[PDB]
């Protein structure tokens, strides 16, 4: 009976929801999650994400100016792989951090 | 039993989206895929849109569930050992406390 | 035969950089899928 | 059950030891050698 | 065993990233707490760096 709470909760926190959790969910990021029946109880498949292919890239954090409206980067500027031109609608507009011409 | 886990199955797209709980919205599953990944994981649209075909990674890793069922798959191994737990007590224990 | 047989638990060690810059660790690959419990 | 257990602990990239960590913060955390002063106190 | 903690206590830092639990960044712990701080608590950079 206990278990069967598990499974309950199971269901709800990856197959019906989706992840966004660190703890109830299939190994590296959760992208789906299939249930079958089984013997005395449920099956579970959960379907995921992985890496695979670290590379280290040097960023700076933020991007100010000569006036200081900082944007919230790899480095000209590149908005889990490739390299994007244009933030446009990436870059959020927050307040501005310390060791200035970025938000550092 | 199946009808209940193949009603679910259906519901998967509609139900996983920002709408909320119950509130299922009858969506492909491509897109509902795509979402889930633009979503959880910080892959840009233009990954996924641009070029897709990530597919054929997906269906790799569900034809490598399918043909491994044996034992070793760890986790199959435990509905053995649910089964041989109560087939023990049942088959077992009272056929031998009876002789 | 031939005992003595011990593992290690080194990962992939990034290293914290000193500037204001800062290395992060970004994927190439997908991957995906996994048998799970039941 | 231990096997399992760790596996799930670690799976991250972890910046190597150095022994200063944070500015101006202080942790016990830090491995002497074998063992990190705050499990040896336990 | 204590192998195990010490990547953790190394990975405390990269792990607390909003953008990805398997993605990491090195980064100071000072920096991770300030981030933290305002990850519940919502104290400002303005309380904060000053």
């Amino acid at each position: 009976a206990l278990s069967a709470q598990l499974a309950k909760d199971k269901v709800n926190e990856c197959v019906k929801a989706q992840s966004k959790r660190s703890g109830f969910c299939g190994q590296g990021t959760h992208i789906v999650s299939f249930v079958v029946n089984a013997p005395n109880g449920l099956y579970f498949m959960h379907v995921g994400y992985y890496p695979s292919n670290h590379i280290e890239v040097v960023s700076a954090y933020g991007l100010c100016d000569a006036a200081n409206p900082t944007n919230c980067y790899f480095i000209t500027n590149n908005t889990d792989e490739w390299s994007y031109t244009g933030s446009s609608f990436y870059a959020p507009e927050p307040i501005t951090s310390l060791n200035t011409k970025y938000v550092a | 039993e199946a009808a209940y886990t193949s009603s679910l199955l259906g519901s998967i797209a509609g139900v996983g989206w920002t709408a909320g709980l119950s509130s299922f919205a009858a969506i492909p599953f491509a897109q509902s895929i795509f979402y889930r990944l633009n979503g959880v994981g910080i892959t840009q649209q233009v990954l996924s849109e641009n070029q897709k075909l990530i597919a054929n990674k997906f269906n790799q890793a569900l034809g490598a569930m399918q043909t491994g069922f044996t034992t070793t798959n760890e986790a199959f191994q435990k509905v053995q050992d649910a089964v041989n737990n109560n087939a023990q007590a049942l088959s077992k224990l009272a056929s031998e406390l009876s002789n | 035969m031939r005992l003595a047989s011990i593992a290690f638990n080194h990962p992939i060690q990034v290293d914290q950089l000193n500037s204001s810059y800062f290395k992060l660790s970004i994927p190439t690959n997908f991957s995906f899928g996994v048998t799970q419990e039941y | 059950s231990v096997r399992n257990l760790f596996a799930s602990v670690k799976s991250s990239q972890s910046s190597p030891i150095i022994p200063g960590f944070g500015g101006d913060f202080n942790l016990t955390l830090l491995e002497p050698v074998a063992r990190s002063a705050i499990e040896d106190l336990l």
